[PDB]
RNA sequence: UUAAUUGCGAUAACGAACGAGACCUUAACCUACUAAAUAGUGGUGCUAGCAUUUGCUGGUUAUCCACUUCUUAGAGGGACUAUCGGUUUCAAGCCGAUGGAAGUUUGAGGCAAUAACAGGUCUGUGAUGCCCUUAGACGUUCUGGGCCGCACGCGCGCUACACUGACGGAGCCAGCGAGUCUAACCUUGGCCGAGAGGUCUUGGUAAUCUUGUGAAACUCCGUCGUGCUGGGGAUAGAGCAUUGUAAUUAUUGCUCUUCAACGAGGAAUUCCUAGUAAGCGCAAGUCAUCAGCUUGCGUUGAUUACGUCCCUGCCCUUUGUACACAC
């Protein structure tokens, strides 16, 4: 289904907890830095993390 | 588009060698009522007799059939290559022939009896009524006796 | 022994296939007032043979009384000009 | 002497035998490897045939 | 002579044959696996063995006769088969070597429980993330049972089993 | 060639005329009690309206002289005009009638 | 001489590197040649039952072998071609040369 | 030096490649005119473009199509997609983008497959059944 | 206006060319026709007894023209169909080669078709030159 | 909320492992160091039609020239619930709006835990104890027989009961894939021959050879018209061929005669949610030619998808038990 797992949820949370000023709300500009900041062994996985990072970025933007 | 005047000469039935042959149907498929001549044989005998294929069994003259029956009786006379006939190289004679309305059962009895008299495997099978062409009798053929 | 059959009745259809003057001039005088004329229309109204229906249809278009609109096989759609 | 093996086995089902266990059933004659279906399963990995779908 | 399709499928059997041939005589020699190097008019066959001195023998006695076995098995021209043997590092990282080691220990008379505990302990020290051993059959009972030994974390499903797991 | 008005309208009038306005559904009850009448959605209407016209045509041209084209027309002619003899129409009110009794 | 070296390995990575270093090694001699031609992959499918006996649901496993054939066209003298092909020989890959 | 464009349309397994140039307003498929396939059901299918935007874009453009793969109805689908893309790509390179974005808007509104190749590829068959999802038969006694 | 072969219909061409061949009466058929099955899968011979060969010759003539090289076995496949093996499911069956072979050598005999390199037949110069009179009826009537 | 012990989160638990997922395989836009004339080629050479004005197809064989967008699949690629609209302690997330080779994880598949089953296989194994076993035997074979035998019942299946259909022309269009040493297999053309196969093989490290898969289905036009009829080799007889030291219980293919049951099949029952079902046929396994089976496939392409648990079974929880291999 649409739900994502811990391996992308904690990875996205860990990146934001550490790399907050380096990433931003847009997925495309977040993909380019996620694959160079964190060693991600899969194209599909790195896509998932970048999507959950920008998702929490939108939530952080409001409260 | 071609249209004809239909008279009383139309024959609702035809008498070919003591068998009732239907009128009001195609001549090619009317002759199939004879035992021994069917769709292909009627096609050939009608080609040899030069009868219009589009015409029915109604407007056919007596001469048109008399050649048709003559072809049926003696096919090898009209230079037939001996692969249309149903009885080639008869065991009793060795000469090319072709069975008739009543001859097909007579020779079928004759060719079945010779197997019976020699007590062959085929002959004892025909005497038994079981399958003779190797068909398994385990599954098929229960409601037949 | 049971054979599991129904064996319904029959209507004993009498489709004539060699047409005489009585049928020939009947269809000729009755091809008008027929909005839709086809092979099955002829046999189910003038009780002619199936091959007669298509042959007669070819005759009615050769001279020309019934004007065809669709010349497809397996379904012939002819109307009458007015 | 001549009758010890006189009946031919150069064709049919007796000619082919598994090149690993000599069995005559479940053989893979395609591509000329001629291993039985039981033994090919163990030897598929090292023969290069791998599961993908 | 043979299409490149059928030639390659015959290469695997030539390897599958060689792999099975080299697992029987060289059992006591700690044979692990073989690799075939194909060269124009030459064939290099490399053996990874536990005991190089045993697979070599006196004056190469134990390395030349097997070279003759493979030569006369597939009827190549003499001198086109070269046999090499090397000591393979990471003896615990090869499941084949460990499986034979348990097999020989069992044939010696050592208890199954201690032998299986020894191998997982040895594979522990060899640097493995995890190891698993199952000894199935009659164990102190006329009825068979398949009781297991393991440590670390294994993987069962997915592609990584095909590479990260040696069975 | 018949019904000189727009040919397409007849089909849509046929479909709009044989869509069952109400039918009855199966209710278990205490083993077996009754059937209950329920309304029919317009999408279900079109599903049944198309079906009955196409079922009638296939069953009418089967084993008879009539071609599947001409008999599928005669079902649409009577369905659009309203004759209570077309296969679609008879079944439509028959289902409606039974739903009325099994409200 | 119009040589045509051929390559009929199964491991794509072994094929792709050995073909890459066959072009760069031939180009470093400043000789004429064509780039690689990628022929369609030839998958060899062995569809077999999974069970050894004849009991159970009819389950089948389909093994596949991938065959990758590549040829490169060159026109180089043999006295340098022989020393070109035999070097950087790779295990598993099948690099072979033909004459005419 | 002749203004040309080569494009493609696709179907389930059919593929039509169109060579579109500034020619004499001719449309041809497989070496034969597109107007003479004449099965009277799919004549309008290949006619859909010129029937809805007219011949104002077909005056001085010659189009030749080579379709292969699939069946009769599939090839026709590919033919429509090939000629559709060719007119799209022709007004992309040479004619104003205004002409192209308006014909795409009309082609999309009429039929999405006039621009998008249908993504409905067949499903492979699996064992234990006659097809992809159908099974053989479950017998119980 | 411009003249070309394919710019005309395909269905009316095959019949019209056959009538051209039948009217001319130069195909030089030996005459053993209307005897053979015409296809082992076809259990009945052609209905058009007086024709069925002028059309077949017309059919192959257009077929060889649109192709480059064709063979006896290839045309058997093209004109073949499915054989009804009764209870057994249907299978593709090739046609008899004599009908196709002797319809091509007849085209050779009259000049329609010439032998070709690499094996097979080819549309000949004489075969194409008589298509102008064939298409004349089509172009005159509609324009 | 789950085509998810998937997550959000109260929290005597914390931190983990396996399983799920992730992973691996396909379709398809990179147009630049993924293409040979193994694919339309952009200009060679001319022939067969009309316009002397502007097409529609065939092509010797190492001059090529600003060569690659279709079955061919590497390197930053691409589709992550874009963004947005609404609903939920705004928590993970049902649902809609343009979008892009595609959006409920893209479709499909492989891989796939811990207990278990006296599940199946000793008839795959040269993997394994016992058998009045080591020169009359169950071992080793050779000839002839036979699951290839019929009162009957059952399971998986094939072809039909026809005008949306049979037959006769005719038009022709896919995709998986296979094919050569102690080789005559892959029927290409020039074997007159004529289903079948002997002559010759001119034939590619199998895109240029079978096969530009050149096929069945399908689809202008005509033959019978509703009948146990052209829906009929189901069952017999007669003959013609090739593989097979050898077919008589048809090996298989081919030609000829008659209708046999069968006329939307009872209770019952199976499979099925998309280019699926269903129709259709082809390659491969088997194979000494020729298999109604399987595996793959590809051609033509149907009614609802806001589903429910009453329709037989799964998962979790709570509860009762006199059950414990356990209703």
């Amino acid at each position: 289904g649409r739900v994502r797992t811990k391996t992308v949820k904690r990875a996205s949370k860990a990146l934001i907890e550490r790399y907050y000023p380096k990433l931003t709300l847009d997925f495309q500009t977040n993909k380019r830095l996620c694959d160079e900041i964190a060693t991600i062994q899969s194209k599909r996985l790195r896509n998932k993390i970048a999507g959950y990072t920008t998702h929490l970025m939108k939530r952080i933007q409001k409260g | 588009s071609l249209v004809v005047q239909e008279q009383g000469s139309f024959q609702h039935i035809l008498r070919l060698l003591n068998t009732n042959v239907d009128g009001n149907i195609k001549i090619v498929y009317a002759l199939t009522t004879i035992k021994g001549v069917g769709r292909r044989y009627s096609n050939l005998v009608c080609k040899k007799a030069d009868v219009d294929l589009h015409k029915r069994a109604g407007e056919l003259t007596q001469e048109e059939l008399e050649r048709i029956v003559q072809i049926m009786q003696n096919p090898t006379h009209y230079k037939i290559p001996a692969w249309f006939l149903n009885r080639q190289n008869d065991i009793t004679d060795g000469k090319d022939y072709h069975t008739l309305a009543n001859n097909v059962e007579s020779k079928l009895r004759d060719d079945l009896e010779r197997l019976k008299k020699i007590r062959a495997h085929r002959g004892i099978r025909h005497f038994w009524g079981l399958r003779v062409r190797g068909q398994h009798t385990k599954t098929t053929g229960r409601r037949r006796a | 022994k049971k054979k599991w059959s129904k064996k319904s009745m029959k209507d004993r259809a009498q489709h004539a296939v060699i047409l005489d003057q009585e049928k020939y001039d009947r269809i000729l005088k009755e091809v008008p007032t027929y909005r839709y004329v086809s092979v099955s229309v002829l046999v189910d109204r003038l009780k002619i043979g199936g091959s007669l229906a298509r042959i007669a249809l070819r005759h009615l278009e050769k001279e020309g009384i019934i004007k065809p609109i669709s010349k497809h096989s397996k379904q012939a759609i002819y109307t009458r000009a007015t | 002497e001549n009758v010890w093996f006189s009946h031919p086995r150069r064709y049919g089902k007796g000619s082919r035998q598994c090149r690993v266990c000599s069995s005559h059933t479940g053989l893979i004659r395609k591509y000329g490897l001629n291993i039985c279906r039981q033994c090919f399963r163990e030897k598929a990995n090292d023969i290069g045939f791998n599961k993908f779908r | 002579l043979i299409s490149k399709k059928r030639k390659l499928v015959a290469d695997g059997v030539f390897y599958a044959e060689l792999n099975e041939f080299f697992t029987r005589e060289l059992a006591e020699e700690g044979y692990s696996g073989v690799e075939v190097r194909v060269t124009p008019t030459k064939t290099e066959v490399i053996i990874r063995a536990t005991r190089t001195q045993d697979v070599l023998g006196e004056n190469g006695r134990r390395i030349n006769e097997l070279t003759l076995l493979v030569q006369k098995r597939f009827k190549y021209a003499p001198g086109t088969i070269v046999l090499y043997a090397e000591r393979v590092q990471d003896r615990g990282l090869s499941a084949v070597a460990q499986a034979e080691s348990m097999k020989f220990k069992l044939l010696n008379g050592l208890a199954i429980r201690r032998a299986a505990y020894g191998v997982v302990r040895y594979v522990m020290e060899s640097g493995a993330k995890g190891c698993e051993v199952v000894v199935s059959g009659k164990l102190r009972a006329a009825r068979a049972k398949a009781m297991k030994f393991a440590d670390g974390f294994l993987i069962h499903s997915g592609q990584p089993v095909n590479d990260f797991i040696d069975t | 060639v018949l019904t000189d008005q727009n040919p397409i309208q007849v089909v849509v009038d046929a479909i709009t005329n044989t869509g069952p306005r109400e039918d009855t559904t199966r209710v278990g009850g205490g083993g077996a009690a009754r059937r209950q009448a329920v309304d029919v959605s317009p999408l279900r209407r079109v599903n049944q309206a198309i079906a009955l016209l196409t079922i009638g045509a296939r069953e009418a041209a089967f084993r008879n002289i009539k071609t599947i084209a001409e008999t599928l027309a005669e079902e649409l002619i009577n369905a659009a005009k309203g004759s209570s003899t077309s296969y679609a129409i008879k079944k439509k009110d028959e289902l409606e009638r039974v739903a009325k009794s099994n409200r | 001489i119009k040589i045509r070296i051929t390559l009929t390995s199964t491991k794509v990575k072994q094929l792709e590197n050995v073909s890459s270093n066959i072009v760069k090694n031939a180009e470093q001699h400043n000789l004429v040649k064509k780039g690689p031609v990628r022929l369609p992959t030839k998958v060899l499918k062995i569809s077999t039952r999974k069970t050894p006996n004849g009991e159970g649901s009819k389950t089948w496993e389909t093994y596949e072998m991938r065959i990758h054939k590549r040829y490169i066209d060159l026109e180089a003298p043999v006295q340098i071609v022989k020393r070109i092909t035999q070097i950087t020989i790779e295990p598993g890959v099948d690099v072979e040369v033909v004459v005419a | 030096a002749v203004p040309s464009v080569q494009t493609f349309g696709k179907k389930k397994s059919a593929t039509a490649v169109a060579h579109v140039k500034a020619g004499k307003g001719l449309i041809k498929v497989n070496g034969s005119p597109i107007t003479l396939v004449e099965p009277e059901i799919l004549r309008f299918k290949v006619y859909e473009p010129l029937l809805l935007v007219g011949l104002d874009k077909f005056s001085n453009i010659d189009i030749r199509v080579r379709v292969t793969g699939g069946g009769h109805v599939s090839q026709v689908y590919a033919i429509r997609q090939a000629i559709a893309k060719g007119l799209v790509a022709y007004h992309q390179k040479y004619v104003d983008e205004q002409s192209k974005n308006e014909l795409k808007k009309a082609f999309t509104s009429y039929d999405r497959t006039l621009l998008i190749a249908d993504s409905r590829r067949p499903e492979p068959k699996k064992f234990g059944g006659k097809g992809a999802r159908s099974r053989f038969q479950k017998s119980y006694r | 206006p411009g003249v070309s072969v394919r710019d005309v219909a395909a269905q009316d061409f095959i019949n019209a060319y056959a009538s051209f061949l039948q009217r001319q009466g130069k195909l030089e058929v030996p005459g053993y026709v209307d005897i053979v099955k015409t296809s082992s899968g076809n259990e009945m011979p052609p209905q058009d007894a007086e024709g069925w060969f002028y059309k077949r010759a017309a059919s192959v003539a257009r077929h060889i023209y649109m192709r480059k090289q064709v063979g006896v076995g290839k045309l058997n496949k093209l004109y073949g169909g499915a054989k009804s093996r009764g209870v057994r499911p249907y299978k593709h069956i090739d046609a008899s080669g004599s009908i196709n072979r002797k319809v091509l050598q007849a085209l050779e005999k009259i000049g329609i078709v010439e032998i070709s390199p690499k094996g097979g037949r080819r549309i000949s110069e004489n075969g194409q030159r008589d298509l102008d009179r064939i298409a004349a009826q089509t172009l005159e009537e509609d324009e």
